[PDB]
RNA sequence: CCUCUAAGCACAACCUGCGGGAACCCGUACCGCAAACCGACACAGGUGGGCGGGUGCAAGAGCACUCAGGCGCGCGGGAGA
RNA sequence: CGAAUGCCGGCAUGAGUAACGAUAAAGAGGGUGAGAAUCCCUCUCGCCGUAAGCCCAAGGGUUCCUACGCAAUGGUCGUCAGCGUAGGGUUAGGCGGGACCUAAGGUGAAGCCGAAAGGCGUAGCCGAAGGGCAGCCGGUUAAUAUUCCGGCCCUUCCCGCA
RNA sequence: GAGCCGGUAGCGGGCGUGGAUCCCUGGAUGUCCGAAUGGGGGAACCCGGCCGGCGGGAACGCCGGUCACCGCGCGCGCGGGGGGAACCUGGGGAACUGAAACAUCUCAGUACCCAGAGGAGAGGAAAGAGAAAUCGACUCCCUGAGUAGCGGCGAGCGAAAGGGGACCAGCCUAAACCGUCCGGCUUGUCCGGGCGGGGUCGGGGGCCCUCGGCCGAAUCCCCAGCCUAGCCGAAGCUGUUGGGAAGCAGCGCCAGAGAGGGUGAAAGCCCCGUAGGCGAAAGGUGGGGGGAUAGGUGAGGGUACCCGAGUACCCCGUGGUUCGUGGAGCCAUGGGGGAAUCUGGGCGGACCACCGCCUAAGGCUAAGUACUCCGGGUGACCGAUAGCGCACCAGUA
C-alpha cells in the first residue's frame, strides 16, 4: 500500500511548469492522503522530496447526475534541486 | 512473506500503467490494465495460518 | 416509583358518585378520572454496611428477613446485587 | 439462462421471410436480442461512420440480426430440431434422426 | 505563561545556546450590500465586521463635485394627446 | 357525465393588450459575425464615490478561467453571459479552524428521580468570529496566492554536542 | 457449454469447447458512517493510547490488531445494545364521533407512544368450568348468540358453559429429609448460603421393616425430502396472396406435452416452454422416518414432619370478565389489618349451612392461529389520470 497512493499525474499547462522548480502534481489517493506521502513518492521515483503541498478539487457535472468522477486530492513534490528525474518530460 | 514482494512488484507495474494512461500512450488498455483480475490477487490470496 | 422487592405501581380510575346508594335510594356515577396510585415507598436503611432500599413498607419485614443473613461475602463497597439476587 | 437457444457458429438454414429457405454459413450469434446475423437479411446501412475514415465508395453494407427462432440448423438432413445425447460424460446436439 | 513542591527521578529529567532533523488533517476558486446569499425571478427589499481618498461649506461616516475603482441599472425607437 | 367556485391534462379568451422590474444616460467610428441598439475595442457623455469602490466572515457551492457553441435561461436581440459542452483551476510549520483552553449551553461517569420513553446532575469532556498561538513585503499565469517563488525573520517539537 | 468483458452504442483493447460470461453455495477483502462501541463529532469526519510493522524515521506519518457501556458467573470469560412492512404480549392510552345536546357511557382498551420477543407472539396444565354420581391443559375456527346479561336499563356494548373441529404433550422446582461447605457463634451433635441427592392431587411426598422393578423425550447427533443453481423433455413439410405465414389448402405426425409467451401476423409439431422425469459437491432445512441419551417404572400401614407468606382471607381503592356499586361473586392489586399446610385452603355469583369441584401465593411447555418487507403461482384484477405514489433513473425533481 505505497503504490496505491500516487494514483496518476496530471497533464496540464500548470503542471508542466512544475519542472522548472518543483516536481509534478499527482492525483493522490484522496483518503489515506497525508502530506507525508513523501515516502510514497520518493519510494516510488527514488528521489529525495523536500516539500509537499495538498489540495481537494474536481466538482460537478451534468448529464443526469453530478460529481464529475471524484473529488480527488492532488499535489506535488518540491523535490531537491535536480533529483528531478523519472522520464516525466514527455508531453511537457 | 511467501506471497509478498510480488504485489509490491505488480502495484509498481500498475503505477507504470496509470502513468502510461494519462499521457496518450496506453494502447492496450483492457489487454493490460485489467491484469488485476487473475494477476494481482494472483498472490493476494493465502489463508493466514498461525 | 419503584419496585425494589415488589411489583411496580398501578393505575386506578377514580369513580366519583353523588347519590343515595341502592340500600337507601337511587345511585349514580359522575366522573371516571385517572388517579395514579403510587405505591407506598419508604427509603429503608440497613447495615449490611450502609445499604439503602426503596422498599414497599408492606415489605419492611421482608427486607429485614433479607438482612438477617450472612451471604459469605465481604465488601466491594455497594453490594445490594448479592442481597437482591440471593432473594427468593 | 433463458438466453440459450438452437445452435452456435455453424451453417444453418433460414426459413423466415424473403429468405424462406436459404442455407447460410457460420452464423455469429447475437443473442440477447435473440438473433444471429447469419447470411440472410442484407439491408443497407446508410451511415458514414462514427470516426470519419475512408469515405463513401459504394454500399455493400453489412447484415442484420435475424431473430433466432427461424434459423433451422443443418446436418445431413434439413431442419430437424436439435436434441441432447450425453454418452455418460458429454452433452452433444443430435438432431431428429440422422446423426451428429 | 511564571513559580513551588508532592508523588517519582536523582546514570534521570528539565533550562540555555550551537549543530542537524520533523512540522500533520480541513478550509483557500469565485460572488460576497449581491445577477452567484436570503426573498419561486439576473426581484428597487434584507444582510455582520474593516478601509472608505480630495476640496468646499464651523465640524462630520453629512451634503455638492470628483480620484482610484466600478457601473449606465438586459428592451428599445419615435410622437410631444 | 354537463354542471360538484369539481380533479388532472390541453387550448382558448382577456391580447398583440398591460408590462419588460428604478426618470444614473447615452452617442458615434472600427472590428468580429450568417445575423447586431444589446458582443469586443476606441473616443466623448453621464452615475456612485461612507459606494453603485476594495477586503474578510455568513451563505451559496465551480457560478472562477479558457476554448467550442446558442435550442433552452437572460422580460428584447445576442456571436455575449455567470447558460450548454469539454478542459483547466482552490498549493500554508507562520492566515483561519483541529492535534490547546474554557463562557452560556449541551453531554455526563458518580448520585438522584421517573411506568417506559427518559428528566436531572457532580467531576470530566464537548462547546467560540472570546483567550492563547509562530509573518511581513513584492512578483508571476487564464485562474490561486500572507499558500507558489524572492528576501528577511520567527515558532513548536525530536535527536546530538556543550 | 459458446460466447463474453452489467443497463455498451462508441477507445477499438483483449478473454474464451484445455471451459470462460453467467447462476448458486462456501470462504477472503469489506474504506468511512451507522447500535457505533477508544475519545470527540455538526453521520459518512476529526483526535488518540498500547502492541507489532515501513533516514520511509526519534519527533509528525500510514498499516494491522486491540481500546465503549451494561448484564451473568471465576483481573478472567459468554451474551446484551440497534434494525424489521405488518402480526403479537405487556406498560400507558385519548378525542372527534354515537347518544340526533352532553357529563356516566360509546368510539375503545381502538389509534398512537414505550418496552419486549420471535418466525410467530400470547396463553398453558386447573386453587378451572358449573349442574352433569359431568367435562378434563392452552390456543384458533364455527356454533352457542346478539343469547344470558350489562345499560343515563338510553345509546349501544355483549359473553361464558355446552357442542362441533383443528391440534394433540406433558413436565422441571424448598407438591420437609439426607449427606456437602466460605463462615455463623454462646465451638451449637447446630443458624442460613451455594450446589448435590431427594421430591410433583410394592390427595401427594420425606422419614419407619416384608412384598425389587426400565417407558421414553421438547434434547442430541442421523437420513429422506425440501429449497438455494439447473437438466432431459414428443412430433410439419410443401404450394398459395403477401413485406412477412404460423393465415388458406393438400398430405401428415406427437400428445402423461392442445397451459402460455415470442416468432415479420392467426404455430400442438420453429424457439422458449408445459406433461412427465432426472439433478446438489457446498450450505441451510427438517424425528416426516428410524437411534441413544437426560428424566420417568406417618403397593402398603402407621408417631398429626412438608406441601411455595406480608401471601391467602377481611376492609378501603380500582381495573378485567357480560358486570357501569348492583344482590357483586370471581381474576388481578395500590393502601391497611393479617393467618394456618389436609379435621389445612380456595371455588361453585352477597352470605350462611349441606353436597360437590379444585390445590393459589415458583417456572417451562411444541402443535394448530394472526401476519406478508420476501420468493413463486394464481385472477368474471388494472392496462399509464388505471394499478403502488413510482411500469420510465421515484419517494426522485
Ligand atoms: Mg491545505
Ligand atoms: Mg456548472
Ligand atoms: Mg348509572
Ligand atoms: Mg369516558
Ligand atoms: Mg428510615
Ligand atoms: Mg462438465
Ligand atoms: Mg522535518
Ligand atoms: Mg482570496
Ligand atoms: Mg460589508
Ligand atoms: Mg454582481
Ligand atoms: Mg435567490
Ligand atoms: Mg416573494
Ligand atoms: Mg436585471
Ligand atoms: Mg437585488
Ligand atoms: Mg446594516
Ligand atoms: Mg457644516
Ligand atoms: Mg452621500
Ligand atoms: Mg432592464
Ligand atoms: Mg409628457
Ligand atoms: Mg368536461
Ligand atoms: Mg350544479
Ligand atoms: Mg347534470
Ligand atoms: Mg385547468
Ligand atoms: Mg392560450
Ligand atoms: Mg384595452
Ligand atoms: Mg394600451
Ligand atoms: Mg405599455
Ligand atoms: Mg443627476
Ligand atoms: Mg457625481
Ligand atoms: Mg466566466
Ligand atoms: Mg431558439
Ligand atoms: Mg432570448
Ligand atoms: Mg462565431
Ligand atoms: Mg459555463
Ligand atoms: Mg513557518
Ligand atoms: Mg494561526
Ligand atoms: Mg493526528
Ligand atoms: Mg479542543
Ligand atoms: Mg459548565
Ligand atoms: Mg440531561
Ligand atoms: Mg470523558
Ligand atoms: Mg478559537
Ligand atoms: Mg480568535
Ligand atoms: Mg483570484
Ligand atoms: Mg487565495
Ligand atoms: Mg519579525
Ligand atoms: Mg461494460
Ligand atoms: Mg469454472
Ligand atoms: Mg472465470
Ligand atoms: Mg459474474
Ligand atoms: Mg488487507
Ligand atoms: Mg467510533
Ligand atoms: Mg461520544
Ligand atoms: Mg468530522
Ligand atoms: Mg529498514
Ligand atoms: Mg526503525
Ligand atoms: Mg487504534
Ligand atoms: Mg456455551
Ligand atoms: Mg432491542
Ligand atoms: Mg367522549
Ligand atoms: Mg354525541
Ligand atoms: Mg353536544
Ligand atoms: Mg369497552
Ligand atoms: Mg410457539
Ligand atoms: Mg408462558
Ligand atoms: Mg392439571
Ligand atoms: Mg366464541
Ligand atoms: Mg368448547
Ligand atoms: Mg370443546
Ligand atoms: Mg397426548
Ligand atoms: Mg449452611
Ligand atoms: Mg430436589
Ligand atoms: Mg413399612
Ligand atoms: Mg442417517
Ligand atoms: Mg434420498
Ligand atoms: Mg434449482
Ligand atoms: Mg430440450
Ligand atoms: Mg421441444
Ligand atoms: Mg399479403
Ligand atoms: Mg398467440
Ligand atoms: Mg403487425
Ligand atoms: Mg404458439
Ligand atoms: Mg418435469
Ligand atoms: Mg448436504
Ligand atoms: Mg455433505
Ligand atoms: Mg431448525
Ligand atoms: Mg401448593
Ligand atoms: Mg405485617
Ligand atoms: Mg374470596
Ligand atoms: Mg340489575
Ligand atoms: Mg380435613
Ligand atoms: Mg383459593
Ligand atoms: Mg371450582
Ligand atoms: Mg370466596
Ligand atoms: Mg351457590
Ligand atoms: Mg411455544
Ligand atoms: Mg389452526
Ligand atoms: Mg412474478
Ligand atoms: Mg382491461
Ligand atoms: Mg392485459
Ligand atoms: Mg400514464
Ligand atoms: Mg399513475
Ligand atoms: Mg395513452
Ligand atoms: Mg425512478
Amino acid at each position: 500500500t505505497a503504490y496505491d497512493v500516487i494514483l496518476a499525474p496530471v497533464l496540464s499547462e500548470k503542471a508542466y511548469a512544475g519542472f522548472a522548480e518543483g516536481k509534478y502534481t499527482f492525483w493522490v489517493h484522496p483518503k489515506a492522503t497525508k502530506t507525508e506521502i513523501k515516502n510514497a513518492v520518493e519510494t516510488a521515483f527514488k528521489v529525495k522530496v523536500v516539500k509537499v503541498n495538498t489540495l481537494h478539487v474536481r466538482g460537478k457535472k451534468k448529464r443526469l447526475g453530478r460529481y464529475l468522477g471524484k473529488r480527488p486530492d492532488r499535489k506535488k513534490a518540491i523535490v531537491q534541486v535536480a533529483p528531478g528525474q523519472k522520464i516525466e518530460a514527455l508531453e511537457g | 512473506e511467501a506471497r509478498k514482494l510480488s504485489p509490491v512488484e505488480l502495484e509498481k507495474l500498475v503505477r507504470e500503467k496509470k502513468r502510461e494512461l494519462m499521457e496518450l500512450r496506453f494502447q492496450a488498455s483492457i489487454g493490460q490494465l485489467s491484469q488485476n483480475h487473475k494477476i494481482r490477487d494472483l498472490k493476494r490470496q493465502i489463508a493466514r495460518l498461525l | 416509583s419503584g419496585k425494589r422487592p415488589i411489583v411496580a405501581n398501578s393505575i386506578q380510575r377514580r369513580g366519583k358518585a353523588k347519590r343515595e346508594g341502592g340500600v337507601g335510594k337511587k345511585t349514580t356515577g359522575i366522573s371516571k378520572r385517572r388517579q395514579y396510585p403510587n405505591l407506598q415507598k419508604v427509603r429503608v436503611r440497613v447495615a449490611g454496611q450502609e445499604i439503602t432500599f426503596r422498599v414497599a413498607a408492606s415489605h419492611i419485614p421482608k427486607v429485614y428477613e433479607l438482612v438477617e443473613r450472612a451471604k459469605g461475602l465481604k465488601l466491594e463497597g455497594l453490594s445490594p446485587k448479592e442481597i437482591k439476587k440471593e432473594l427468593l | 439462462r433463458v438466453k440459450m437457444h438452437v445452435k452456435k457458429g455453424d451453417t444453418v438454414l433460414v426459413a423466415s421471410g424473403k429468405y424462406k429457405g436459404r442455407v447460410g454459413k457460420v452464423k455469429e450469434v447475437l443473442p440477447k436480442k435473440y438473433a444471429v446475423i447469419v447470411e440472410g437479411v442484407n439491408i443497407v446501412k446508410k451511415a458514414v461512420r462514427v470516426s470519419p475514415k475512408y469515405p463513401q465508395g459504394g454500399f455493400i453494407e453489412k447484415e442484420a440480426p435475424l431473430h433466432a427462432s427461424k434459423v433451422r440448423p443443418i446436418c445431413p438432413a434439413c431442419g430437424k430440431p436439435t436434441r441432447v445425447r450425453k454418452k455418460f460424460l458429454e452433452n452433444g446436439k443430435k438432431i431428429r434422426v440422422c446423426a451428429k
